[PDB]
């Protein structure tokens, strides 16, 4: 129970990960719950990888990448890498994967049986047993939201100051 | 240098036209 | 991860409706549902035709760079397309392959009627898998795997020539990155 003054939408009735009844605008009234949860997990995972990658980029780079990309990071890095073809390759291959993601969403919405965000990617059988799986679901969702907000914060920090994450937090 | 029907341009155009002309019934039947 | 029945190849997609598993090479990989819109027999015949053409195409793309005949001339295959278009032999290749596909179309139309197996032209002059039935499906699986691999390989070789401007044998011995990237700045 998130906001005591208001009430959750009837789609928010438990039986979902992270359901604290927080939806005041009423997105679940007009949007299907499976699409919403799939999009939430997709945004969360994308932002998790983006935030970790931005931290790694502002800490340590690959060998030989500074010779071509120069001292450009975040948005200048994107502007140079679209001309380099790195982001073109990323777009092609990730859209190719999102084709299968799209048909997974379609089969979920028409009732194949899969849950939102479930792509079956579990190497090493990590967290596939007992209540650990549900705890990992909650951890993944909360950390995805946190990484989403942190990704927005890092992007806007580079917008304002023009500095990377690890150097902005040390040169206030 | 060849022109008209003897040109290979019209040859590959003809094979594409036959491809579409046979694409109608075979894929209509595969649909049915 | 969650319980439920899914495809053997893709674990987050269900088994397609028309991919029962009787046909060889079927790992349940049809995400967009092409088998739901069109017949599986016509699709299998198209797949086999594309794959066999791609097998011969990969073999040619290797050999023509490896060894060119005493006639014609020493030239890379991709511009050799234009050379033989201007020479007139490729129009004859087109005519003879069209003559073969005239009977191929009747075979395809009898495949829709269910009188012949898809892609089965009954062409086994060496009887490599004609008398034995257990070898037949193994050779069919090998043929379809080689077909898919050959389609991928010919596309790869062509698109490597399109940006590298080197032969396939030339590229595996004189491997250079594209666009001068070894010493490129602000790319
Ligand atoms: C260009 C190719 C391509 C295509 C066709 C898709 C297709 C899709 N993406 Mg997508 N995506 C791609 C590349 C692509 N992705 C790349 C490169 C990224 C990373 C930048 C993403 C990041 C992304 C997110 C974060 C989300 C999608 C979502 C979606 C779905 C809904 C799209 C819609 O209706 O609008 C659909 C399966 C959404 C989804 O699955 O909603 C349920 C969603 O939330 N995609
Ligand atoms: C998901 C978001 C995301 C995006 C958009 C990018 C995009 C980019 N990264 Mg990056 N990266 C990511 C995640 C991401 N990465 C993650 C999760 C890590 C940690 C493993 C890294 C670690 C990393 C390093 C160490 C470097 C880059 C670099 C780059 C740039 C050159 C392309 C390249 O070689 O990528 C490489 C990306 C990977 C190998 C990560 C793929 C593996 C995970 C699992 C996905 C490009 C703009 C280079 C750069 O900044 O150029 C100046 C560079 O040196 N990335
Ligand atoms: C995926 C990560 C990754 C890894 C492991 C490498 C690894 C390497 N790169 Mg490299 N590179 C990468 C991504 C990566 N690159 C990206 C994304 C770009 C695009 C900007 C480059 C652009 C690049 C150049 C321009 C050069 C290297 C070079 C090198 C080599 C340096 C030799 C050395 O110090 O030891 C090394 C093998 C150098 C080399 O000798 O390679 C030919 C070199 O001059 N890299
Ligand atoms: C730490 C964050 C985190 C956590 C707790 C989870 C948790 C989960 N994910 Mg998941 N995921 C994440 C990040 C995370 N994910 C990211 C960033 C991506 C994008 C690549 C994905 C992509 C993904 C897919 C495609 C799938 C899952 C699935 C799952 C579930 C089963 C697998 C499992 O237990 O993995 C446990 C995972 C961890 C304990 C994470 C370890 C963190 C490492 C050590 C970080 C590496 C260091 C780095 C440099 C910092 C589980 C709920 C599967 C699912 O939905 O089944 C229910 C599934 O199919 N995830
Ligand atoms: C029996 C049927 C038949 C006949 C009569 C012809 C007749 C002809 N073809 Mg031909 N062709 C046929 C079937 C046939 N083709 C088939 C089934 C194919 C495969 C699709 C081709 C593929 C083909 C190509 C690719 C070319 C011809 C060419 C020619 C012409 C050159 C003849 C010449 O002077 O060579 C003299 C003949 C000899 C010296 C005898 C030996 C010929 C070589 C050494 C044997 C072949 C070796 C190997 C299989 C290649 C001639 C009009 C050429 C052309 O257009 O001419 C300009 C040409 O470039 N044909
Ligand atoms: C290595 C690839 C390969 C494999 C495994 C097969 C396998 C098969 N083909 Mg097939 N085929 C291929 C390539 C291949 N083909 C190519 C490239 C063509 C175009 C010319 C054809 C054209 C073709 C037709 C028209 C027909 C078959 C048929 C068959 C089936 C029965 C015939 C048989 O026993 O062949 C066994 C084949 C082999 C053991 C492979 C021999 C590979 C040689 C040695 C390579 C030549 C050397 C070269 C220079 C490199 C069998 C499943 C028949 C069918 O559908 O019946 C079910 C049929 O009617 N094939
Ligand atoms: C049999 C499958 C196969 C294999 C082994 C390769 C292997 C290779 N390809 Mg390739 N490719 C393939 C299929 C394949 N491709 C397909 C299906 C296409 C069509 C989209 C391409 C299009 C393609 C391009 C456009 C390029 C490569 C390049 C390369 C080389 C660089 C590797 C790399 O950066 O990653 C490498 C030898 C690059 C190259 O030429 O290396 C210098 C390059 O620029 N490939
Ligand atoms: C528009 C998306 C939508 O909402 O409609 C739902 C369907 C997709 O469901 C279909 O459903 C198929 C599973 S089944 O039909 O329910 O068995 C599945 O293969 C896939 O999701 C899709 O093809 O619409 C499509 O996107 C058609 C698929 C596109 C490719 C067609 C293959 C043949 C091309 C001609
Ligand atoms: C050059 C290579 C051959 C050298 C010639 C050696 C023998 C001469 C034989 C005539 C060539 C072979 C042959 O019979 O060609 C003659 C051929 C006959 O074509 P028609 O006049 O039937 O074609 C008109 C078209 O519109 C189709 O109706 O004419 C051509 O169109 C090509 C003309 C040569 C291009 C002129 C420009
Ligand atoms: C799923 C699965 C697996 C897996 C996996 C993987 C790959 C899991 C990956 C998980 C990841 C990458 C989590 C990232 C979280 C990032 C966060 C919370 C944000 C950080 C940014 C911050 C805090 C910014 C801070 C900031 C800074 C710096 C300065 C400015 C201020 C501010 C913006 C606040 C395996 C491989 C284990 C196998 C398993 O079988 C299946
Ligand atoms: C455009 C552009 C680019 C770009 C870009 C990019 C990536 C732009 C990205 C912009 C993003 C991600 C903005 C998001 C900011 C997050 C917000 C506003 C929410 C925070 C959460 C809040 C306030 C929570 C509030 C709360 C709620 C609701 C619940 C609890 C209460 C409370 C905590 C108060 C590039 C890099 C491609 C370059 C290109 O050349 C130009």
């Amino acid at each position: 129970q998130a906001i005591p003054g208001s009430e959750p939408p009837p789609a928010l009735d438990g039986t979902w990960v992270g359901d604290v009844g927080f939806d005041p605008l009423g997105f679940s009234r007009v949007i299907d719950m499976r699409w919403l949860r799939e999009a939430e997990l997709k945004h969360g995972r994308v932002c998790m990888l983006a935030a970790t990658g931005m931290i790694v980029q502002d800490i340590a780079l690959f060998p030989g990448v500074t010779k071509t990309f120069g001292p450009a990071k975040i948005t200048a890095l994107h502007d140079v890498a679209v001309k380099q073809g790195s982001m073109q390759q990323l777009l092609v291959w990730l859209g190719f994967l999102e084709i299968f993601g799209f048909v997974a969403i379609v089969q979920m919405l028409q009732g194949s049986g899969r849950q939102p965000g479930d792509f079956g990617f579990d190497p090493l059988n990590c967290g596939a047993n007992t209540d650990t799986l549900a705890r990992r679901q909650l951890v993944e969702l909360k950390n995805g939201r946190l990484a989403m907000i942190a990704t927005g914060g890092m992007i806007h920090h580079f917008f304002l100051t023009g500095k990377g994450p690890i150097e902005f937090i040390t040169t206030l | 240098e060849p022109q008209g029907l003897t040109a290979p341009i019209v040859h590959f155009g003809s094979v594409i036209s036959l491809w579409l002309l046979f694409a109608l019934p075979v894929w209509s039947a595969a649909y049915k | 991860v969650f319980p439920g029945q899914f495809s053997d190849s893709v674990p987050f997609l269900k088994q397609p409706t028309n991919l029962d598993g009787s046909y060889v090479g079927d790992v349940g990989f049809d995400p967009l549902g092409f088998s739901d819109v069109f017949d599986i027999r016509v699709l299998r015949e198209a797949e086999l035709k594309h794959g066999r053409i791609a097998m011969l195409a990969t073999l040619g793309m290797v050999v023509q760079e490896a060894y060119t005949f005493p006639f014609f001339d020493k030239v890379l295959p991709i511009p050799a397309h234009d050379v033989i278009v201007k020479s007139g032999g490729m129009s004859q290749i087109l005519l003879w392959t069209s003559f073969a596909e005239i009977f191929g179309g009747i075979a395809l139309f009898q495949t829709i009627q269910g009188k012949r197996a898809p892609g089965d032209y009954s062409f086994d002059p060496l009887n490599l898998s004609a008398n034995d039935l257990e070898k037949r499906e193994r050779y069919a699986l090998a043929e379809i795997k080689h077909s898919r691999l050959a389609m991928l390989a010919f596309s790869g070789m062509v698109h490597q020539y399109f940006i590298t401007n080197q032969g396939v044998i030339e590229q595996i011995n004189n491997f250079r990155p594209i666009n001068g990237f070894p010493d490129a700045t602000f790319s």
